[PDB]
């Protein structure tokens, strides 16, 4: 259930890609199989020793009085004080793209942005960011940018001016799965 | 064996992804980059390369994260957390603080303490102290998310080299200048006990 | 005459569409008795603008000691029960040390004894205004004939 | 924070407007003849 | 990437870099800006409702200072400024703490105006100054119609206008009591690099090293943090072991 | 001789929780749930108001042409004894018609601050009328050019609405007084109506206590907002400043606070040239 | 204009004017320098006026590139705490704490209005930072003001000086009139927060004084108090009420208790008491009782 | 010269105060927020002065 | 003593960035005060650094310094080292003509933000230029002084040409009456269209 909020929240409500295939295998039919999954989900955590501890409840004895009140209490400590279930119970973030700073310096808080090749398709296969000079570069008035110049044509301008830098302005973040729930979007409302 | 286990990582994360596109076997072009799999056995990457040497350190924000942008898959706030760790054993505070900001931004809800530890580690490292005492005093101030004790362990760790550090602009004419910045520890301490931190669990050094 | 705008006039349904807009942005002002969806008076809308600016400006006597304790960093303890009230309150007092002749012999614990017994006093000091809040119980604390 | 503030040290946080510990003192003490005018 | 033979365009590129970098900016005006007559401001437009008890405040809107009394009598506690709104043209008196002004750098008292370069003379050695006139009184800018009348005579007028002009070498001297000035700075350390010269020098100030070696010698008292997270003790505090009563 | 240590600026003066910068990317996609102040909806440059309410815009969407005017307009009793000619056929035309309209026109007035769902609950109308129409229309495929003329119709129609009745009445941001004469003419109609609002027969005691909670503070400063909210409290302000007005001003004004305080001295009082 | 008054009202006036002397409020939550979270005032004294003088020039100097350094510390952690972050838990439990709020009943804030009064309230921590940031940038040495709280960062305020003469004999035959006196320079440190590192360096400066120079601190700074109505709860007057014979001589020790009165947080369940009459007994609701006793059921 | 001496710029100063003051802006200022004994006391008498 | 370090140290000399071996020990060197003082004192008050309003009786704080050069030589193209007898005006004529256009940037909104894009940029430049061709320049705020004679603008009209200091006749002929209005960028710009109209080498030695 967590893990199909965390899908529905990624795109904000339809289905992301983020819950088709979790971190949680399916349990075996058998006690000891039972004992394995939660050694080997839950395996920085002593589980036994937590669900001895989450039985009684200020005297009373919940584990044989209320049966899913003492099943939640139980998953809530061993989903508390498991490190791997806090590292895999984790929602999908959007992916911070690396910048350059500008060939022709108007601001210092415009940049250059590196743009995934998901993004834009097509075009040459490239190199690795930061041997260009992309590097984290972001603040609180950072803005964030595609960096061309406009033509120049056989006219009066010719070597005074600095070949003025015509601006596009591209996003500070790549959405991933908002990216793969619209081209699936694209792939089944169309059809 | 740094490398030997960095090559055993990448060996196994190219076994899981393989694992995880026979797994996986609509978003079918896009399977199984987009699952939570991939983006935990990523994490789970990173955090084995922290281990290893310093190439591989340094590999994690240049060549596994661009890898990871260059496939498709979404991170989460364990991938940001170990890269600013990554920055931080590096050495390179302006883009680490570069992804905190990229976080207060955007995904504000999400930071946990490990940012935080991230950044106070690596200002410990590029030896910037009044950094750390930003951080700490800004960790005071916001209360959210809670300290941990290693939080005080790197705050005091961060005090106690600056307080060792010797000085060379009056070149010591009467005595070591820095050692008064220990008088900011019974400070802090005084924090701890309003923070919850329990000063027990600190190393015995 | 350039200079002169035409004042809009808006219909009552624009302002029944954009209160429905603004009930189903914030849920729980409708679920807390803020506002309502109808347009029943002809002083509604204004109502709920009055409303509206209440619930975005008064803060809570537990949820501003909270406040001030994060940022501002005010000592003191903070009361969630209904039965418990916060006021926020100045204390005045002197510290005194000698640095002269007092500063170290066998004199020296008598006379900071003194300077400290000498400098006992505590001044507490409350706004009548600040305990004009309401309690837990939603009643207020100070009215005018408390 | 440190013991030594920033603004000591660090030539990024020079003042601009300050000035030098001799020229007020100098421009105090100088006597200028009261008599300009011819009459009064 | 700015034309530098455009003095406009070059200046409009160091404004809009100094505005980048925050150097440049709006920032809440002191009393030390020089605020005064024609200045364009921010100011927070105050509202007024009959059942507010001090003041209400507003968003900071673009105005113009039409005049500000300076002076603590003609201005008391708190200060007022008189402006006008570009939206309305509504004149009113908002307080000094809801005005900000376009700073153009950081340290500055009057922060308003712009830094201006000087002259540069090569042999700056001869300079010469009219004692009598040092920011020239008695010349006329303007011709009057009582000129013609005035004396024609040349040597009369180079003569005083030459005597009483005195070079800027002989105006002040260097005395003893220049060497051992004091440091109108708090120093970090006494710097034994003049000490040829000063003979007699005194700080007004102590320095930073000796403040922090004064610090680093006498501990702290616990007590003095005076944190308190739980509340007064109403039955016991007061009623506690006889040594360590109250 | 120089430092080792780092060379940093000092901290910038510049108050950055009044600095309206320019509008991003990620802000206008984040502009759904911002919380701003009366200054940030209405500013003076780049208002984020217009940029809130011109999101919800259906794009490349347009007129369409005078011929589509005319067979829209007649679709009703001219077109429809030519794709069927029997009873119970015309009879589930006129029907479909009928409900095809009566629901289009509840599609143009429901969703006006959602764009996406607009757009899929008219594509879900669209389909579900083009269906049974292709059941028993067929008549040489014409009822399906005229159903996708009322789709370009009442995109169109949203559009225009929320242009003409939002957009161009929270337009000149001058006229509003950057979002503080809003504020003003709030307090001013709080002013007139005590009697209907703040009184033992109008709201409870709590209500009361925490309206004068509020105003009796040092500084009274007005609270940020969401954009919606912000859209109400501009368009009730709007509405409430014509009682306010003397009756000489209350068509043509200068400002939306306009002879609403009885005595100010304008700077545009005395230079009549 | 002529001004003639009532001598009741100016008997009435005169009197009013001394007795609230020291009733102000200092830490308002206002604009600029009237309004602060804490006040430190640091009474200087020597023997000589132009010691106190040059002494409140050597540590005015100190605590303004002290202070600038620490509000710096502040706003810079400020803005970042405006660029984005988590609302606490615990400040979310805080506000949705009241039974009854200002429109009946519980008032559900969720984190987007929490985060609303938690950024309005650090707006202000922005404006009152810079007000003393700029004011630390202000005096330089060409043009200085100390005196004035609009022109610099901490100001110094005047004192009366404390003198005392004496009238003895030169010997019957003449009598001599020396007075000891000593003079004062107090200095005003007005913060919009509570800093210990501040506080830390403003006890320090007793270290490094002049000669024959000492000092002395006031603090005034904002503390929240509980008023805990179930201590001290407001009950109806009781059915023999207090005489003056119970406000005798030496009836403040024989006759009265200290505050507060102990009041029984136990009790015994009688022979046929059940839920609902322990509750009628003890006044309170059924449901209330059952939760200070979960463990019975 | 200045515009007034120094018993001048007292008795301006204090018409500036009388003239912005307002009883509720003085909640909790000390002393200084008594207004001005001479004019205050005056507008107090307006009852027995009837100009 | 780690190969850790000894790998980063080598990284960031590679990079071309500071060790973090030598930030061991703080040093604190030579604060700008000091040296100031030191050059001041080395100097005898550092005569012919002074402007001439320092010799006069009542300086400002800003006279009490020495001279530096500030950003404001920095777009002036006929500014040189040793100016011939008219330019130090015109180029004061200049930094007034700056001063009213920030001033009118500041009166009208058209001042710069900080992640101002350079189509929003060039946009708010053109509506400042529009805006400040119709504007007179105000004399009253041209401020003369250390050692600059008051120069009308009708001489530096017949000296350096109409083309300098444009009359709105002029400025309407270049981009197509005596009176100065504030210059603008676009001006300027069509002025000066007018007027531009192996690793590891070895020496012989070792060889």
């Amino acid at each position: 259930q967590t893990l199909q909020n965390n899908a529905v929240e990624a795109v904000g409500a339809g289905s992301a890609p983020w819950s088709i295939l979790g971190p949680l295998t399916a349990i075996g039919p058998t006690a000891e199989d039972t004992m394995v999954w939660l050694q080997q989900h839950y395996g920085d955590v002593d589980v036994m020793s937590i669900m001895r501890w989450a039985r009684f409840r200020k005297g009373k004895d919940l584990m044989a009085k209320d049966r899913p009140q003492y099943l939640a209490r139980a998953a809530a400590w061993i989903e508390l004080l498991s490190k791997r279930n806090r590292e895999m119970e984790e929602v999908p973030l959007t992916y911070m793209r690396k910048s350059k700073p500008l060939v022709l310096d108007t601001n210092s808080n415009v940049r250059v942005a590196w743009q995934t090749p998901l993004m834009r398709s097509g075009g040459p296969p490239r190199l690795l960011a930061r041997e260009e000079g992309y590097v984290f570069h972001h603040s609180n008035s950072s803005r964030f940018v595609e960096e061309t110049y406009r033509h120049p044509g056989e006219s009066l301008q010719s070597r005074y001016l600095a070949l003025q830098p015509l601006h596009t302005e591209v996003s500070a973040k790549e959405d991933f799965q908002r990216l793969y729930y619209q081209a699936q979007k694209h792939h089944k409302q169309q059809e | 064996n740094g490398e030997e286990r960095a090559q055993e990582a990448y060996r196994w994360f190219d076994l899981a992804l393989t694992s995880l596109a026979v797994d996986c076997g609509h978003f079918v072009p896009y399977l199984p980059q987009g699952t939570a799999a991939a983006s935990h056995i990523t994490n789970a990457l990173m955090r084995t390369l922290l281990t290893c040497g310093y190439t591989h350190v340094a590999a994690i924000p240049d060549s596994v994260y661009d890898r990871m942008g260059s496939m498709g898959i979404s991170p989460t706030i364990s991938t940001y957390e170990l890269v600013m760790l990554a920055l931080s054993l590096q050495g390179n505070m302006v883009e680490a603080e570069s992804i905190l900001s990229f976080l207060r931004s955007h995904h504000s809800e999400h930071i946990t303490v490990e940012s935080f530890n991230a950044l106070l580690l690596g200002h410990r490292e590029a030896r910037q102290f009044d950094c750390c005492d930003a951080i700490w005093q800004e960790l005071v101030d916001r209360r959210w998310p809670r300290a941990s004790p290693l939080t005080a362990e790197l705050y005091l760790r961060s005090i106690m080299d600056h307080a060792n550090t010797p000085t060379s602009e009056p070149l010591q004419s009467f005595a070591n200048i820095n050692v008064v910045e220990k008088k900011k520890v019974p400070l802090v301490l005084a924090q701890m006990d309003e923070l919850g931190v329990p000063r027990t669990h600190l190393s015995r050094v | 005459n350039m200079n002169v705008v035409q004042r809009p006039c808006i219909e009552d349904g624009l302002l029944s569409l954009v209160l429905e807009a603004v009930t189903k942005r914030h849920p729980n002002w409708v679920k807390a008795g803020v506002i309502q969806t109808t347009l029943k008076d002809p002083f509604d809308a204004l109502r709920w603008m009055m409303h509206i600016f209440i619930r975005l400006s008064y803060v809570p006597h537990a949820g501003a000691a909270t406040i001030a304790r994060l940022s501002r960093r005010r000592i003191g303890p903070i009361g969630l029960e209904p039965h418990q009230f916060n006021v926020p309150a100045e204390l005045g007092f002197v510290e005194q040390y000698d640095n002269l002749q007092y500063k170290r012999y066998d004199w020296q614990g008598w006379y900071q004894r003194m300077l400290d017994v000498h400098n006992r006093n505590v001044s507490l000091r409350c706004r009548i205004c600040d305990l004009q809040r309401l309690d837990g119980n939603g009643v207020q604390f100070v009215d005018m004939q408390t | 924070s440190a013991n030594i503030p920033r603004s000591v040290w660090d030539p990024a946080q020079h003042n601009p407007n300050w000035s030098d510990s001799y020229g007020h003192d100098i421009t105090n003490r100088r006597a200028w003849p009261a008599r300009k005018w011819t009459v009064g | 990437a700015y034309n530098r033979g455009n003095y406009v365009e070059t200046q409009d590129s160091i404004w809009e870099e100094q505005t980048a970098s925050g150097q440049e900016g709006w920032s809440p005006a002191t009393h030390a800006d020089g605020l005064r007559e024609g200045l364009p401001v921010r100011a927070r437009r105050p509202i007024f409702s009959s059942s507010a008890e001090q003041r209400i405040a507003g968003g900071p809107q673009r105005a113009v200072i039409i005049q500000y009394h300076h002076q603590p009598f003609f201005n008391p506690e708190p200060r007022l400024v008189k402006v006008a709104f570009q939206c309305d043209g509504t004149i009113m008196e908002v307080p000094i703490s809801d005005v900000m002004i376009w700073q153009r750098r950081y340290h500055g008292p009057e922060r308003t105006v712009g830094d201006e370069s000087r002259r540069y003379n090569p042999a700056a050695m001869r300079r010469y100054v009219d004692v009598t006139d040092p920011f020239n009184e008695k010349t006329s800018n303007t011709e009057h119609f009582l000129d013609k009348y005035e004396p024609k005579r040349n040597a009369d007028t180079v003569a005083d206008k030459y005597r009483t002009t005195k070079q800027i070498t002989e105006i002040d001297k260097w005395t003893r009591y220049d060497s051992a000035r004091a440091d109108n700075y708090r120093p970090l350390s006494i710097s034994h690099r003049r000490d040829y010269i000063r003979m007699g020098y005194i700080p007004r100030y102590t320095p930073w090293e000796w403040i922090a070696i004064q610090e680093a010698d006498q501990p702290l008292i616990a007590e003095q943090i005076r944190q308190d997270n739980i509340g007064t003790s109403y039955f016991f505090s007061l009623n506690r072991y006889w040594r360590y009563k109250a | 001789t120089l430092h080792n240590q780092r060379s940093a600026a000092p901290e910038s003066s510049v108050s950055q929780s009044h600095t309206v910068n320019a509008p991003t990317v990620d802000e206008c996609e984040m502009l759904a749930e911002r919380w701003g102040t009366m200054n940030y909806w209405h500013n003076d440059t780049f208002p984020r108001l217009v940029v809130f309410l011109k999101k919800l815009l259906v794009p490349d969407v347009s007129p369409l042409s005078p011929t589509a005017e005319s067979l829209l307009s007649m679709f009703e009793k001219v077109v429809i004894p030519k794709l069927t000619s029997d009873e119970e056929d015309r009879r589930k035309l006129v029907s479909l018609w009928s409900e095809t309209t009566l629901q289009a026109e509840a599609a143009v007035t429901k969703f006006l601050f959602q764009r996406g769902s607009f757009e899929s609950m008219l594509h879900r109308i669209i389909t579900d009328a083009l269906e049974k129409m292709s059941t028993l229309a067929l008549g040489g495929q014409e009822g399906n050019l005229a159903l996708e003329a009322l789709k370009r119709q009442t995109l169109f129609k949203r559009n225009d609405y929320i242009q003409k009745r939002l957009i161009d009445v929270v337009s000149n941001s001058a006229y509003l007084g950057y979002g503080d004469s809003v504020w003003q003419v709030f307090f001013a109609a709080v002013e007139a109506n005590e009697e209907n609002l703040l009184s033992d027969r109008a709201t409870t005691d709590a209500i009361r206590a925490a309206w004068e909670g509020v105003m009796r503070e040092d500084v009274v400063r007005l609270p940020d907002v969401t954009g919606v909210v912000a859209l109400y409290l501009t368009l009730v302000c709007i509405r409430e400043s014509g009682r306010l007005v003397p009756e000489e001003l209350k068509e043509l004004s200068s400002g939306l606070e306009d002879g609403v305080r009885p005595g100010v001295r304008k700077l545009q009082q005395y230079p009549l040239i | 204009f002529p001004f003639q008054w009532k001598t009741e009202d100016w008997y009435e006036y005169e009197v009013a004017k001394v007795r609230n002397r020291r009733f102000v409020f200092e830490n308002t939550e206002e604009d600029g320098i009237r309004g602060s979270e804490v006040t430190y005032k640091i009474v200087l004294e020597g023997f000589w006026d132009h010691h106190v003088m040059k002494l409140a020039e050597d540590v005015c100097m100190f605590l303004k590139d002290v202070g600038r350094q620490i509000v710096e510390e502040k706003l810079v952690a400020v803005r970042r705490l405006l660029q984005g972050g988590a609302v606490d838990p615990e400040l979310l439990a805080a506000f949705n704490c009241a039974r009854a709020g200002p429109f009946g009943g519980l008032d559900e804030y969720d984190k987007e209005e929490v985060a609303n009064f938690l950024r309005s309230d650090l707006r202000r921590l922005e404006e009152q930072c810079l007000s003393v940031i700029n004011r630390c940038n202000v005096p330089v040495p060409g043009a200085t003001n100390i005196y004035d709280p609009h022109t610099s960062w901490p100001h110094v305020e005047k004192l009366e000086p404390w003198v005392r003469m004496a009238e003895f004999w030169t010997s019957e035959m003449s009598t001599a009139h020396y007075e000891f006196r000593k003079f004062f320079r107090v200095i005003i440190c007005k913060l919009p927060f509570q800093s210990t590192e501040f506080e830390k360096r403003m006890y320090d400066i007793r270290h490094w004084l002049h000669r024959q120079t000492s000092c002395e601190f006031h603090t005034i700074y904002r503390r929240n108090v509980i008023h805990d109505s179930a201590v001290f709860p407001t009950e109806h007057d009781p059915a023999t009420p207090t005489t003056h014979e119970h406000h005798r001589m030496f009836s403040f020790a024989l006759d009265w208790q200290s505050a507060p009165v102990n009041r029984l947080s136990t009790d015994t369940v009688h022979e046929g008491e059940s839920w609902d009459a322990v509750a009628q007994r003890l006044g309170c609701s059924v449901g209330e009782l059952k939760d200070a006793n979960a463990e019975r059921e | 010269f200045n515009e007034f001496d120094a018993k001048g710029r007292e008795y301006v100063q204090y018409m500036r105060e009388f003239a912005r003051f307002d009883p509720r802006k003085s909640r909790g200022n000390g002393q200084k927020g008594f207004p001005f004994r001479d004019a205050y006391l005056t507008k107090m008498n307006e009852a027995n002065q009837k100009t | 003593q780690n190969k850790f370090d000894i790998m980063r140290r080598e990284d960031r000399l590679s990079k071309g960035e500071q060790d973090l071996t030598e930030r061991n020990t703080i040093h604190y060197g030579v604060p700008i005060q000091q040296i100031v003082d030191e050059f001041v004192f080395r100097h005898r008050n550092a005569r012919g650094e002074r402007p001439l309003d320092y010799f006069k009786p009542f300086p400002n704080f800003r006279a009490l310094r020495l001279n530096r050069m500030y950003r404001d030589v920095e777009g002036f193209s006929l500014m040189k080292q040793r100016p011939e007898f008219l330019e130090w005006e015109l180029f004061t004529r200049y930094r007034q003509h700056h001063q009213q256009r920030r001033r009118l940037a500041l009166l009208h909104g058209l001042e710069p933000v900080a992640n101002e894009t350079a189509q929003e940029r060039d946009t708010r430049r053109h509506r400042l230029d529009e805006i400040c061709e119709r504007t007179p320049f105000d004399e009253r705020e041209m401020r003369v002084n250390d050692d600059e004679m008051r120069v009308s603008v009708e001489t530096l009209r017949s000296w350096f040409g109409v083309y300098m200091l444009p009359s709105p006749t002029v400025v309407n002929a270049v981009l197509g009456d005596t009176r100065e209005h504030v210059l603008s960028s676009r001006y300027l710009n069509r002025l000066l269209l007018l007027e531009s109209y192996v690793p590891h080498e070895q020496p012989q030695e070792v060889l």
